[PDB]
């Protein structure tokens, strides 16, 4: 048994966008359905419980219904503003073996920053770290609103992806991100490739920049 | 005093100004031990059920139906209500409770609901639209795993007439496909209105004993006969409060007493037919009742011509429920008690008089 | 009115474990159930286990069945959760929350306990700058920063000259490589006007060790700019 839930969703302040939570087995009208909200950096809180009803304190804009068509549920969150941009989870007691199953979460955000193409800035290794065999590859990009960073790596002759790993972006001052990448290197095989290009297709151009291994 | 006498210059004497009264601060509600619990235990773990269509109804009478045992257990599997709010069932009184119960499988739990009709909408027990109640269906696979698959709870299927809200589909009429009636045993397009149980323990997960006890509610003009228990506060003494005992309701202090009531005697009254003694509902202790302190306020003034400082005389009140000097007629606040005896100038009561002498201050 | 607190762990290790204690206060801790729910970093929520009123039943999940011990003392109004043989996937923040009723939600949650499993204990690493030479002096957004690699704890707050060469710093958290390798890197924006004017000296703020070595960056002013 698992609770399906969309990963992310984004829109502008305006109409409502409901969040779906489809089950896998059993009936949805056999137990209650609760919706929790977990603010980033604090403890979760209950928003709506027993979706047909709503508790006090929380504004009545947060509404939810029950869809017994395919054992799913919906949380029609109305009044999309800045004080509601957070995460939400799904929960429903289904396990007959005394097991409380939870959802997957969501990434409901808003739209306030304009569209801008991220700059391509590749940083070659240095000499201080290059004592015997040690270096990194920094292709940090900035000035981009969407957090779905999609970059690529190629040493001018092959899309090297061994040990692919990206850097988690952080919230900048005016609602920006600094998602970077950190690909694994070759300590004793620096002479195999004398160039390294960093491609990026994060909703924009595809210009790549090359550097020198050690000079 | 000037406002009550309607003047600006008053002479010596004791004038009546107003009438003060102490108000009750808190409230105490006392109810005895919660006895006469409703026998809701036998409704869940008991002998087998008659049949699916032949479900048994158990009405409810005057009792104490506590709900803290239904939604606080783990033996059940489904607790989905339809507008009941079990968190407030302890503060809601009903009159008609329907304790329907029968035997189904795991796959038939979904078909029994006001929001999902079908096989159990015209062939077995049906549910109304409103249906103020909660469905209670638990997995009964603990000991209902007998061999052979005993089919005794035969549910009547393929019935023409639709079933009514809170009724039984008892009709010994063979299934006719649209031809001449056979009036026998599976004749010309005939089928006996019975279906076979037999959900053996080695049959499947969906085919298992799932005895469900359907529960609903209904309000009528009759007085509330079935309802949950009530709350009770802590006992407080030596304070003007507003007691809310089982039958009595009023204000006054609640201290201890030496009176002894008879076993059956609960209340207590005086000669003037006024309540003066009460018995504790929870424990066995006779609590005395005494009305709170009241009375008028009087001022002792030496005349606005000589001076302007005055005193107050709370008549009849003790000095703990209000310099201070307990007299035999109240608490003279604003005067000193001198031992030297002089002539009475301003009468106060019980011999005590006041005067404006020497540094000048009101003496008593 | 209900304000729950919990603590009793800052760092664990494989084999050696501890016992989480959830102090119950404010409400009446005699008519409510208790259950633990953990949250993994970058994941959702997971139900750990449940517990009865005082000693009725201790429902466990099939994942941690046999290596977790839950308890509850109704007399002193406390909730104890002792661990044993901590696995690798148990790195998650645990939350304490009371149960209104067995078929309802959780009214009040706890505060969170940072219980993580990490080897490669406290040591002194080195910092390596970026030295933007090839395609960062004039191509794109000119910037530069530092890089802290292979450091066990996470107290580092990378600054620039202790508040003397700050022009806008956007530092992002690091990431675990295999089991104890963390690669932290900071970045500051440069107007592309002081590359060959003042040499940059990045400073680290490691609390356990003393990473006060300001590694000199080498701006290749003769290659591109
Ligand atoms: C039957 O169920 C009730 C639940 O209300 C439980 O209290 C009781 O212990 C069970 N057993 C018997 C023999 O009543
Ligand atoms: C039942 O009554 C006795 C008699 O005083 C009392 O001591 C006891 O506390 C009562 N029980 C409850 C649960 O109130
Ligand atoms: C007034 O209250 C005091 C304080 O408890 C008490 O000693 C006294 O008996 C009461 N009555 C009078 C007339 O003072």
């Amino acid at each position: 048994i698992v609770m399906t839930q969309p990963h992310s969703v984004s829109e502008s302040p305006g109409k409502t966008v409901t969040i779906s939570c489809t089950r896998s087995s059993g009936s949805i009208a056999s137990n209650y359905v609760q919706w929790y909200q977990q603010r980033p950096g604090s403890s979760p809180t209950t928003v709506i419980y027993e979706d047909n009803q709503r508790p006090s304190g929380v504004p009545d804009r947060f509404s939810g219904s029950i869809d017994s068509s395919s054992n799913s549920a919906s949380l029609t969150i109305s009044g999309l503003k800045t004080e509601d941009e957070a995460d939400y989870y799904c929960q429903s007691y289904d396990g007959s073996n005394h097991n409380v199953v939870f959802g997957g979460g969501t990434e409901l955000t808003v739209l306030s920053q304009p569209k801008a193409a991220p700059s391509v800035t590749l940083f070659p290794p240095s000499s201080e770290e290059l004592q015997a065999n040690k270096a990194t590859l920094v292709c940090l990009i900035s000035d981009f609103y969407p957090g779905a960073v999609t970059v690529a790596w190629k040493a001018d002759s092959s899309p090297v992806k061994a040990g692919v790993e990206t850097t988690t972006p952080s919230k900048q001052s005016n609602n920006k991100y600094a998602a970077s990448s950190y690909l694994s290197l070759t300590p004793e095989q620096w002479k195999s490739h004398r160039s390294y290009s960093c491609q990026v297709t994060h909703e924009g151009s595809t210009v790549e920049k090359t550097v020198a291994p050690t000079e | 005093t000037k406002c009550t006498l309607k003047s600006f210059t008053v002479e010596k004497g004791i004038y009546q100004t107003s009438n003060f009264r102490v108000q009750p601060t808190e409230s105490i509600v006392r109810f005895p031990n919660i006895t006469n619990l409703c026998p809701f235990g036998e409704v869940f773990n008991a002998t087998r059920f008659a049949s699916v269509y032949a479900w048994n109804r158990k009405r409810i009478s005057n009792c104490v139906a506590d709900y803290s045992v239904l939604y606080n257990s783990a033996s059940f599997s489904t607790f989905k209500c339809y507008g009941v709010s079990p968190t407030k069932l302890n503060d809601l009184c009903f009159t008609n409770v329907y304790a329907d119960s029968f035997v189904i499988r795991g796959d038939e739990v979904r078909q029994i609901a006001p929001g999902q009709t079908g096989k159990i909408a015209d062939y077995n027990y049906k549910l109304p639209d409103d249906f103020t109640g909660c469905v209670i269906a638990w997995n009964s696979n603990n000991l209902d795993s007998k061999v052979g698959g005993n089919y005794n709870y035969l549910y009547r299927l393929f019935r023409k007439s639709n079933l009514k809200p809170f009724e039984r589909d008892i009709s010994t009429e063979i299934y006719q496909a649209g031809s001449t009636p056979c009036n026998g045993v599976e004749g010309f397009n005939c089928y006996f209105p019975l279906q076979s149980y037999g959900f053996q323990p080695t049959n499947g997960v969906g085919y298992q004993p799932y005895r469900v006890v359907v529960l609903s509610f209904e309000l009528l003009h009759a007085p509330a006969t079935v309802c949950g228990p009530k709350k009770s506060t802590n006992l407080v003494k030596n304070k003007c409060v507003n007691f809310n005992f089982n039958g009595l309701t009023g204000t006054g202090v609640l201290t201890e007493s030496n009176k002894k009531f008879l076993p059956f005697q609960q209340f207590g009254r005086d000669i003037a037919d006024t309540t003066d003694a009460v018995r504790d509902p929870q424990t066995l202790e006779i609590l005395d009742i005494t009305p709170c302190s009241f009375g008028g306020v009087s001022v002792i003034t030496p005349g606005t011509n000589t001076s302007n400082q005055v005193a107050v005389l709370y008549q009849g009140v003790n000095c703990t429920e209000v310099n201070v000097f307990q007299t035999r007629a109240g608490c003279l606040i604003g005067a000193e008690h001198v031992n030297n005896s002089y002539e009475c100038d301003i009468p106060i009561g019980a011999g005590i008089c006041a005067s404006y002498q020497t540094s000048q201050s009101i003496i008593a | 009115e209900v304000q729950l607190v919990q603590s009793g762990g800052g760092l664990v290790q494989p084999g050696g474990s501890l016992r989480l204690s959830c102090a119950a206060s404010g409400f009446t801790f005699s008519s409510y159930w208790m259950s633990w729910v953990r949250q993994a970093p970058g994941k959702g929520l997971e139900w750990v286990a449940n517990i009865n009123q005082d000693g009725g039943e201790k429902y466990y999940v099939d994942s941690v069945k046999g290596r977790f011990t839950i308890s509850r003392d109704n007399a002193k109004n406390s909730l104890f959760l002792q661990m044993n043989s901590v696995r690798a996937e148990d790195t998650a923040v645990y939350f304490c929350a009371r149960v209104w009723y067995y078929y309802g939600p959780r009214d009040y949650w706890g505060q969170g306990t940072l219980v993580t499993v990490s080897s490669a204990s406290t040591k002194g690493p080195s910092v390596f700058p970026l030295a933007p030479s090839s395609k960062s002096t004039s191509g794109g957004t000119a910037a530069l920063g530092c890089l802290v690699k292979d450091y066990f704890p996470e107290p580092v707050t990378v600054s620039w000259n202790s508040g003397a060469l700050t022009s806008g710093v956007h530092t992002f958290p690091a990431v675990l490589q295999s089991s104890g390798l963390y690669s932290l890197s900071s970045v500051v924006t440069v107007p592309s006007s002081s590359l060959g004017t003042q040499t940059y000296i990045c400073n680290v703020n490691h609390k356990p060790s003393n990473t006060k070595v300001d590694k000199r960056v080498e701006p290749k002013s003769c290659d591109k700019t």
